[PDB]
């Protein structure tokens, strides 16, 4: 019991991945490209309460069923999603997959969005969004997308304020018949053996192939958002249009975020490793936290650090974070530091699998913005093949290209993106 | 394909194996490239007393900040440099340091260990830093009211006792605690028969227990230092503690009564038990169609932001309850539907709710071994507490066994006219009055 | 068949709400299916419904009824509700039924 | 005031300087009509350069004189209207303060229309500091101005409004006489270069409505 990883890829476009790992626990998922930036100014927040009507009536299982159903077997059905992604999960024990399938199928492909629900599920918007905006950190991300684009990613993650009770059941019909097409979706399944998870993409997926609504090229803006709110503490992102996904730059910036610092590695340690967390170390006295913000979409990406602070430091923590950005384009990067981040990296990655979700989040992933399956071997041979020079160009990139802000708290003290 | 039967059975077996200073070596092999390995210690603040409680956590802040073999700077520079991550936390009965790196790195990893649990350094200068840290972050949890309630549960439930204790101590201890008294909470119990290293991933248990045995040296000569200290019973208390504070947004409160302690069967049953009451949230989806009666009721008459039921072990033992989250004016209404679910498992369970509850809670005894932390983490317990390793194969056969009459046994020996230990805090001045609640202890 | 095709459109008329501008569905007892019902029904076909029966009631205290040329005409009545009315019972009856198993 | 008057003394509290900045902060809320202003640093208060702008607001027009009519006198509301179809509108923005002021444009316009007015906004004003302006223009708006001036101080509200606002910034009562002397005392000259100042200075723009079709600062 271990081996392989099949991957068919019927007529329609519709690719099919399976992985048989003979875990107790089946976990099968439908990604879909989708989300926010299909949303037009007419539309927005459509795919966020798409998002959450996951459980409404469909026209195979009612929403009593597909909530008792599910449960009945100790189930589990969630819609995780990014700014292009949409991914419909469901998980359960081996002996029921054939049972939580049909919601599943059901949801993705048959639901009907009716008036009455749909008017019921909006006000849950606002509660869904709230909770989620207690983290700061949600906060300048939405901002920060605003801010690095004029359209598609600029678009929320989450429905905006006056849009809730807004959206249609005609909107949401719309948005799913053209985007949720064959040619954009992918069967993902671990703890399945292909043949089955094979016959069930065909004989029941309806919606057939398409490529419909096509999102408008990501345009870079390069703004500067800043939101005054009292708190304490200062939230700062300044960032650069980065990698692009399978872009060849890619691994290049992955690897300038370790060398920069992505996050402790020990428990209430300090990092060395990490040179924009010693740099700042080093400039402010008080609590804080430094790291390299980067983020690889279709066709574009986002790159540079993130800071939090205590308002009467931010602004020498972000200067500092910068010096410590431009020190690294001037060849502030040892041979080594480009060794022990490629590592930090690999593990990271191979950490970062070890997660049913993970790893079928891994698999989907590929087998959507591409149908294949890049051998681990493959993208490791990938990674440390990237010279010392491609992380100090990348950081050049950075000091070099048009930069854009978004910061929250009390801005008081804090630094405008043309003073850094 | 291969049935949830099988796959149970094909499960790779945990290899336990003691040395002769007492400590005993574990691990669950698999066919994974990264792994996780760690020492989890029979230690905690129930180990702890009147004048030295908040050591094991102080003694944890310290763990990491480097030992006399390897200073701080060195320290942590090797182990963020071989893309390790070091973690680990303390429970009241619990104690655990683990890494997470690649199989390839599993002995030097075991030396790390060793050195961090055998060898801290206890810095002086580093004693004043964290010191300022832990008033910190006691000041921080103070503000999260899901854990003042459990402290304040535990400081009632079992008042005038160990476990009476938090885990971070007091801002006396914290503020006077000595070089010595770190020194001293170390040599006193992290100690071989008490500490299991288990290991899960990639990794060869041979290799490991070889690397194992030379690392951990310390061998005891008198027979006091090879037997594990059996601790003095906690006695438990039916009782409130109300802290009220009306500027507060919503109130939390948690309700429990005595548990059996790991070793009792019974507390399968309690899981299926709790598995059938379930919890919620208002982010749940389900919304008014989910299974869970409590949940269904939340939802219908908008009774609380969330609610939890919980059944935390100890050796000799527990606290079953639940903990909810709601806004002033809907407490009362909450109390009274938790308490009348109470009451349902002990008077009228369904097959078809248990038939439900057991599937729940095999979903979620597989979903505590998804990774290799999680595996790891579980080896290190089951040891420590059953002193052995319990198969899913195991928990199955066990879960399975379970059907409403039985549940309703169970229940009604654990809960049915009990005194109640109660915490609530917030602005609770519409929850009221112990006898009220005490009275929801019985007739369905 | 087409026999009591007939009797309906009898008794239809011998009911009588039709004098008072009432659908059938507009006369029927508010229980619980029914209520949940209403709340289904668009904005428009639900504003239209409470004018009709504001109405009727204006009748009925004035103790008047329309002018036969405004009466509801037996083949012209609007079963505007019934759809929804029958998916709320199913569905009712769907759960009923799970609760038991 | 004398015999009365008791917290004293003193300036107390000073006003940092306001430093400019330049950056474009954007409403997407919905609303059919979208409401954008496009400026940059104009003149201060009791600055000579002040009158210039003041006149160019009024060549480019600010604010209807006949109720429901057209504004020809309206370089800016001429310039719009030929560009857009639908209803809109659109003036000349102009704040004085004590250390800077900001001038431009201010324009309502549908959502799907914001593009194309706002753009004929601009066109207009480089238009006009390209000496697109009239010697008569100037004659036109000095007449308005005073006219505006002098009608804006019938009120009660408005002529103490006037008086104060000197007596408190200065110490002084510029005569009537002085002010229009001071006003027409603009050459056509003037008038272009304050338009100069704008086409070239760094622009700040602040709009609100449905976006969607709003270009950004940058693509003016």
């Amino acid at each position: 019991g271990a081996e392989d990883l099949e991957i068919t890829k019927l007529p329609n476009g519709l690719i099919i991945a399976s992985l048989e790992n003979f875990s107790p626990a089946s976990r099968i998922g439908v990604f879909i490209k989708a989300g926010s930036r299909y949303e037009t100014t007419a539309n927005l927040g459509t795919a966020h309460l798409l998002r959450l009507a996951s459980p409404l009536t469909t026209k195979g299982a009612s929403s009593f069923r597909i909530t008792r159903g599910i449960e009945a077997v100790g189930g589990s059905l969630s819609v995780y999603s990014t700014r292009e992604k949409m991914t419909y999960c469901v998980e359960c024990l081996r002996d029921h997959v054939d049972t939580v399938m049909e919601y599943l199928l059901n949801v993705t492909t048959a639901p009907e969005f009716r008036p009455w629900e749909v008017t019921d599920l909006q006000p849950q918007l606002k509660v869904d969004k709230a909770v989620a905006f207690q983290s700061p950190q949600v906060g300048v991300l939405e901002n920060l997308h605003a801010a690095a684009y004029k359209t598609a990613l600029a678009n929320p993650l989450y429905c905006p304020d006056y849009r809730i009770g807004k959206i249609t059941s005609e909107q949401l019909h719309h948005f799913v018949q053209n985007n949720f097409t064959s040619a954009r979706m992918a069967l993902v399944g671990i703890g399945v053996k292909h043949s089955d998870l094979k016959q069930v993409a065909e004989q029941f997926l309806n919606i057939r192939s398409g490529a419909g609504t096509s999102s408008a090229k990501a345009t870079y803006w390069g703004g500067e958002i800043r939101e005054q709110n009292g708190h304490s503490l200062v939230h700062a992102a300044v960032v650069t249009e980065g990698a692009a996904v399978g872009s060849a730059e890619a691994n290049a910036f992955s690897v300038l975020q370790h060398v920069l610092g992505a996050g402790p590695l020990i428990k209430r340690g300090s990092s060395v490793t990490s040179k924009l967390y010693q740099g700042v170390a080093k400039a402010t006295t008080q609590p804080f936290d430094a790291s390299a913000f980067n983020v690889n979409y279709s066709d574009s990406g986002l790159f540079g650090f993130y800071t939090i602070s205590q308002a009467a430091h931010a602004g020498e923590v972000i200067r500092a974070a910068m010096n410590q950005l431009k020190a690294a384009a001037q060849g502030g990067v040892t041979e080594e530091d480009v060794t022990k981040a490629k590592n930090q990296l690999k593990a990271t990655y191979l950490m970062s699998v070890e997660t049913a979700q993970g790893l079928l989040n891994e698999i989907g992933s590929e087998a959507l913005l591409s149908g294949t399956h890049t051998a681990p071997s493959v993208v490791a041979q990938k990674i440390d093949s990237v010279t010392s020079a491609d992380v100090v160009n990348a950081a050049k990139k950075f000091v070099s290209g048009k930069k854009s802000m978004a910061a929250s708290g009390d801005l008081g003290s804090t630094p405008f993106l043309d003073e850094l | 394909a291969a049935t949830y039967a099988q796959t149970l059975q094909n499960i790779p077996e945990t290899n336990v194996t003691t040395l002769d200073n007492g400590l005993r070596v574990a691990s669950e092999e698999s066919s994974q490239p990264t792994c996780t390995v760690g020492v989890w210690i029979g230690a905690g603040s129930r180990y702890e007393n009147e004048k030295n409680n908040g050591a094991g956590y102080f003694v944890e802040h310290l763990a990491f900040k480097g030992t006399k073999k390897r200073p701080c700077a060195a320290f942590e520079k090797e182990v963020e440099s071989m893309g390790a991550h070091f973690n680990g936390y303390t429970s009241r009965e619990q104690t655990a340091f683990y890494i997470k790196a690649l199989s390839k790195d599993m002995p030097k990893v075991v030396e790390l260990l060793a050195d961090v649990v055998q060898n801290c350094a206890l810095e002086e200068s580093q004693i004043e830093k964290e010191r300022g840290v832990i008033l910190q972050e006691l000041k921080e949890m103070d503000n999260d009211m899901t854990n003042v309630t459990f402290d304040y549960l535990h400081a009632t439930a079992f008042q005038g006792t160990a476990l009476a204790r938090t885990v971070e101590g007091t801002t006396e201890n914290i503020k006077h605690l000595t070089r010595a008294d770190l020194a001293s909470y170390i040599d006193t119990h992290f100690k071989a028969p008490r500490m299991v290293l288990a290991a899960a991933g990639g990794i060869s248990h041979k290799e490991l227990v070889d690397a194992a045995r030379q690392h951990f040296s310390g061998v005891s000569f008198t027979y006091k230092e090879d037997a594990v200290p059996i601790l003095p019973r906690c006695r438990f208390t039916g009782s409130e503690i109300r802290a009220r504070d009306d500027a507060l947004p919503v109130a939390h409160v948690a309700l429990a009564v005595e548990g059996p302690g790991w070793a009792d069967p019974d507390n399968v049953v309690l899981h299926v038990a709790n598995a059938i009451i379930g919890r919620y949230d208002r982010t749940f989806g389900g919304g008014k169609h989910l299974s869970s009666r409590l949940a269904a009721l939340a939802v219908e008459h908008k009774l609380c932001h969330s609610f939890q039921t919980f059944n935390t072990s100890y050796s000799d033992t527990g606290l079953f309850g639940f903990h909810f989250v709601a806004d002033p004016l809907s407490i009362d209404d909450m109390m009274f539907c938790a308490q009348g679910e109470w009451m349902r498992l002990c008077t009228s369970t369904t097959e078809s709710e248990v038939k439900r509850a057991k599937n729940h809670l095999r979903s979620a005894m597989v979903a505590q071994l998804d990774g290799t932390t999680p595996v790891c983490e579980t080896i290190g317990s089951h040891l420590l507490n059953y002193g052995r390793r319990i198969s899913l194969e195991e928990w199955d056969s066990r879960i399975s066994a379970v059907d409403a009459r039985m549940v309703r046994d169970v229940c009604s020996k654990y809960i049915y006219d009990k005194c109640p230990a109660l915490a609530a805090v917030g602005p609770i001045e519409q929850l009221l009055d112990y006898n009220r609640i005490r009275s929801g202890m019985y007739w369905i | 068949g087409r026999l009591m095709d007939r009797i309906r459109k009898w008794y239809y008329n011998a009911a009588g709400f039709n004098k008072y501008g009432l659908m059938r569905d507009d006369t029927l007892y508010e229980d619980d299916d029914v209520k949940e019902a209403l709340k289904r029904l668009p904005e428009d076909l639900y504003n239209e419904r409470m004018f009709r029966i504001k109405r009727a009631l204006d009748l009925s205290l004035k103790h008047r009824i329309l002018p036969k040329e405004q009466w509801v005409k037996y083949e012209e009545d609007k079963p505007y509700l019934e759809p929804y009315l029958k998916e709320v019972i199913r569905e009712r009856l769907e759960r009923e039924a799970w609760n038991k198993k």
